[PDB]
């Protein structure tokens, strides 16, 4: 347990510094929860979003173009950050893979500058855990909605 | 599809800042006019035939329905500024919707968000500084204090008997002082004969019995004294006071403009916005007053750059005048507090981007 | 006999329970008929096929209509390349085809893409489930096929 | 025939396979704007009235009055996601939502969707493989943890101090972590004194 | 004119074969989809609001209100052959719909509906012939039985512990035996350890 005292000029302040204060709370816990972990920004999804796209080539039949597509719902994350973060989404994510085959997997978006940079050598990493349920829910997810194909709510 | 329960609006992306800025803006200027000693105060009628007449913005918000959620935070930010200190309600609501209307316009020409945010909040950190690099130390010492209580006191219906008051807050808050609480002050109101009967009753917290012919007239004498209580709670925690009639403002602005092109940039804009919004200030002020605004801020500027900060708008000439000659001072803590609430309001406002209501 | 069936999770024990319940199903059914074939849509295919073939020695509305009674048998497999991804009206024919060279259990493995031996996959029935499947539904056909008014008041 | 009567659900087709899209769509987009250090957050303001701000897409998911069942699923995610990492929330419902609309391509070429799903099994368990294959195994660092503490912070209230947070943020975790327990990081608001007194008792 | 009850119906031979194959085709097109290892399941949320997600077409069927009579004919055969076999429940229905719309072309031709009845019935008999000709005859032997009861436990959660389901219903079985009736074969689901520890009381 603990009892961090979070003192305040005026409660407004209390109560935003506390919800501050459990942000870096999960950041340093993630950090170095399990051994495995990866470079954030972006960098992780770049890299499976080129390599599924060869493999892709490499099975043929429909799984060409289901594991196609597969590769251009990841770099989706990428893409957004840059455009929450103001910045252009097309722009850095295009720039972010070539930056990404370039400079090895270490080469995420950092929303704070704007930039490719290493996140790997920033310190920006993330459980592998998280990666494997992200991708492992929202997988299944899909797969349930397209096994739909009539249902019955009735009021 | 429905994608969320049926009948649940959800603003989106541009849809957002439109509809959040506009009506944060608008009921911002309702009350606007109600500054000054023009005030024009309206006749709030509730929909059942009520008639309600008042000048300051808290009570008005407080009568008038809202819906959108956005002017309501607004109602919200008269009643932390009306709690606090009391007066200025209707300056923090102004500058707040302001603000988002400079900001919206920057969104015209496509600057996203995180820009100008960013430009904000530093700005506000800018005006915080700028507050205490150009206010006037003045001294407790009773002399002082009531110069100070009696500038609270002189608006309300107990302007009346200011003089009488003040010696009474003066002294509730001069002994009921360790930083003053405002929990020791004892206020025994009691209906009948004239508020110049009143007489503060000592003692590490005394038991004020104010009198009142009326039963409203005996409440506002109970809060008016507390807030005549209250700046000179100010002159306790925050002993400095800047020059009202706008002259703050436009100081802070030309400062702010001027750091705009030393920072340059993209939030060389915002900076800048943020300066021209300080400048309603003494401009809606001169408005109350017949006079031209644009032209009273042209001279404004003038005067000001060239001979000091002393120089505001002076509402009973409809010209520029030297404010600390002429006597007009407000204490820092009333600005300070004002470009803070202000600021941070419409900052994490800009940062509401949808709202998941039920229609 | 009493099968006692305790687990764990509830989720669990209740399919332990329906699994079981069918393991028994296709064993009550397989002891007034010790027979299994390939299910698959390889026995759907061989009877579109004897029966067609049942319909032209038989001939006239005969005929027609049985042909007709066969072709609704290639319902069954042209539904599952279908829910599989295989093209139904393609994938059946290549079954029929290969029926026909290979063997009745020459089916469509709807998890290689393609035709080949039920029996060597491990996919068999047993031959009651189809001698009922054909005769539940057949008679069904004619049951409201002959109703020729459907009056009941009010 | 007369199925269900007045008042009943059921969609089938590409009626309803489309449908369940556009409301994870819908969904996925509206949390998509609150991931990153500048997090766009959300006022979700219930029926009884209650004002709820925040920028977790799972307490989003847990407060949005959902209708169709299919958005729910994306509700679930966010569920399955917060309970076993937390932040990320509204990533796995983001690809979820794409993953849909990339099938929807190869849909409206004549590919049924049990090709596809087939497709995003294959594709996931490789997807995972090539992520094994690069997982920096480190052994916790602190030098990295003020970094995302500090640009955590400046977007809000605190951001004016979010140094001298930051750092009472990645030592409260450290120190307390194994997993770490949040129940285990009490958050004392009391009012008085400027923000940069703000202690940690250790 | 007046020759009927107020509000009544009357359809003729050539209205009323049209509705009961409509309304069956329909029903069977329904659970068509569900069919197969990667059939899809239905959530079938009745009034109350109790959903019962099935992939079974029996399960599908008694869960749907019906309220026209030709079509409440199929949830009969879903019924049967799940009681006379268990699985293939959607297989049924399917044929029965198939069956019905390649008739109804020889009916909008010029064959009286009673010559195809006739007809059907008899290819009927020699589709039975066939299968039942070419199906493999197996063996009492405790290893075929432990083939129809392996190989019909996977696929589902049982999967797991199919080896041990298997003996348990081949014993079952083999006692009840006095031509099985499912009824001496007692199944009672408890909690408690795991499906590993289940027991066949005699």
């Amino acid at each position: 347990s603990a009892s961090v005292i979070l003192r305040g000029a005026n409660d407004f302040m209390c109560d935003e510094m506390e919800r501050s204060l459990h942000d870096a709370l999960c950041v340093v816990k993630r950090v170095l929860e399990s051994k495995s972990v990866v470079p954030g920004g972006g960098a992780v999804e770049a890299a499976l979003s080129i390599y599924l796209e060869n493999y892709a080539t490499s099975m043929g039949s429909r799984e060409q173009l289901a594991i196609a597509e597969f590769a251009r719902s990841l770099p989706v994350i990428p893409n957004t950050l840059a455009v929450n973060a103001a910045q252009d989404s097309t722009d850095l994510v295009a720039k972010l893979r070539a930056f990404h085959n370039e400079a090895l997997k270490w080469i995420g978006l950092d929303l704070v500058n704007g930039k490719p940079r290493d996140n790997k050598q920033a310190g920006v990493f993330e459980p592998t855990i998280v990666k494997v349920k992200s991708l492992k829910f929202a997988t299944e997810a899909a797969i349930t909605i397209l096994r739909i194909d009539d249902l019955i709510k009735l009021h | 599809v429905l994608v969320l329960s049926q009948n649940t609006k959800r603003e989106s992306g541009r849809k957002v800042q439109s509809g959040n800025i506009n009506a944060a803006k608008t009921i911002a200027d309702i009350i606007r006019t109600c500054l000054g000693p023009k005030s024009m105060m309206k006749m709030l009628l509730d929909p059942m035939g009520g008639i309600v007449m008042t000048n300051d913005g808290n009570a008005i918000l407080r009568e008038i329905q809202v819906q959108h959620p956005a002017a309501k935070s607004m109602i919200e930010i008269s009643r932390t500024q009306d709690e606090e200190v009391g007066d200025g309600t209707t300056s923090v609501i102004i500058l707040a919707g302001e603000m988002l209307s400079v900001a919206e316009h920057f969104l015209e020409q496509q600057m996203h968000p995180t820009v100008v945010i960013s430009a904000y909040r530093k700005a506000l950190d800018d005006m915080i500084s700028t507050l205490k690099k150009i206010s006037i130390p003045v001294d407790s010492n009773r002399d002082t204090m009531l110069n100070i209580i009696n500038s609270s006191i002189t608006t309300k219906v107990i302007s009346r008997w200011s003089s009488l008051a003040c010696n009474i807050a003066l002294d509730a808050v001069k002994t009921v002082q360790f930083i003053d609480i405002k929990k020791y002050a004892r206020v025994e109101k009691i209906p009948g004969g004239i508020i110049e009967d009143s007489c503060v009753l000592r003692p590490k917290a005394c038991t004020i019995l104010l009198r009142g012919a009326s039963k409203e007239i005996l409440s506002e004498v109970e809060r008016n004294l507390q807030d005549a209580m209250q700046v000179c709670r100010n002159v306790l925690l925050d002993p400095q006071l800047v020059p009202g009639g706008g002259a703050s403002e436009m100081a802070v602005a030309h400062a702010l403009t001027e750091k705009s092109k030393a920072m340059t940039g993209v939030e060389q804009w915002p900076y800048r916005a943020v300066a021209q919004a300080l400048e309603v200030i003494p401009r809606t002020l001169i408005q109350n007053c017949g006079a031209s605004t644009i032209r009273l801020l042209t001279s404004l500027r003038a005067k000001h750059t060239q001979e000091c900060e002393t120089w505001g708008v002076n509402g009973e000439t409809g010209t520029l005048v030297d404010m600390k000659e002429l006597g007009i001072w407000e204490p820092l803590a009333v600005k300070l507090q004002t470009y803070k609430t202000a600021v941070e309001t419409a900052v994490l406002l800009l940062r509401i981007d949808d709202i998941v209501s039920g229609h | 006999v009493t099968i006692v069936v305790r687990g764990s999770n509830k989720l669990v024990i209740e399919e332990a329970e329906r699994s079981i319940h069918d393991a028994l199903c296709v064993i009550r059914c397989l002891v007034k008929k010790r027979a299994l074939i390939a299910g698959g849509g390889a026995p759907e295919i061989e009877l579109a096929l004897r029966l067609t073939e049942y319909s032209r020695t038989l001939s006239g509305m005969e005929s027609y209509c049985i042909r007709a009674f066969a072709d609704a048998m290639e319902v069954i497999p042209s539904t599952l390349a279908e829910n599989a991804g295989l093209n139904p009206i393609s994938t059946v024919t290549e079954l029929r085809n290969r029926h026909a060279q290979g063997e009745k259990t020459t089916g469509i493995n709807v998890r290689k893409g393609g035709i080949s031996n039920i029996l060597e996959e491990l996919v068999v029935q047993p031959l009651l489930v189809s001698v009922s499947a054909l005769t539940l539904a057949t008679e069904t056909v004619r049951s409201i096929l002959k109703i020729d008014d459907v009056v009941n008041t009010r | 025939e007369g199925p269900l009567s007045v008042f009943g659900d059921r969609s089938t087709g590409e009626a309803i396979r489309s449908q369940n899209v556009m409301a994870a769509a819908s969904i996925a987009n509206i949390v998509k704007s609150s991931l990153g250090p500048v997090g766009l957050d959300k006022m979700l303001v219930d029926d009884i009235g209650d004002v709820t701000i925040t920028n977790d897409g799972a307490t989003i998911l847990k407060l949005l009055e959902v209708e169709h069942p299919a958005a729910k699923v994306l509700c679930e995610l966010a569920d399955l996601q917060d309970k076993e990492v937390g932040d990320g929330t509204t990533s796995v419902v983001i690809i979820a939502a794409e993953l849909l609309k990339n099938a929807d391509e190869l849909v409206k070429q004549k590919i049924h969707p049990t090709s596809v799903i087939s497709g995003y099994r294959l594709a996931c368990k490789e997807a995972v493989r090539y992520i094994s294959e690069n997982l920096i195994i480190n052994t916790l660092g602190r030098d990295c943890l003020i970094n995302a503490a500090k640009t955590s912070m400046s977007s809000k209230v605190i951001g004016i101090n979010g140094d001298f947070f930051a750092n009472l943020v990645v030592d409260a975790v450290l120190a307390i972590k194994y997993r770490y327990p949040v129940n285990s990081i009490n958050v004392l608001k009391a009012h008085g004194r400027s923000q940069m007194e703000s202690m940690l008792i250790n | 004119g007046r020759g009927k009850s107020a509000y009544q119906d009357r359809d003729k031979p050539a209205q009323i074969r049209f509705s009961n194959i409509s309304a069956a085709k329909a029903v069977a097109d329904a659970i068509r989809t569900s069919l197969g290892p990667k059939g899809m399941d239905k959530m079938i949320q009745d009034g109350k609001g109790d959903v019962t997600i099935t992939n079974d077409g029996a399960t599908i069927l008694k869960q749907m209100q019906v309220l026209h009579p030709a079509a409440r004919m199929l949830v009969e055969l879903s019924k049967a052959q799940d009681i006379e076999a268990g699985d293939g429940t959607t297989s049924v229905v399917i044929i029965a719909g198939s069956l019905l719309d390649s008739c109804t072309k020889l009916l909008q031709k010029g064959i009286h509906p009673t010559i195809i009845s006739e007809s059907f019935q008899k290819a009927l008999e020699k589709g039975i012939e066939i299968l039942t000709d070419m199906s493999r005859p197996v063996e009492s032997d405790r290893e075929t039985l432990l083939n129809s009861a392996a190989t019909s436990l996977n696929s589902k959660v049982v999967s797991q512990y199919s080896s041990l389901l298997s003996p348990m219903s081949v014993d079952a079985v083999m006692k009840v035996i006095d031509s099985v009736d499912l009824r001496d074969i007692k199944i009672v689901k408890k909690l408690g350890g795991t499906i590993d520890d289940c027991e066949l009381v005699e």
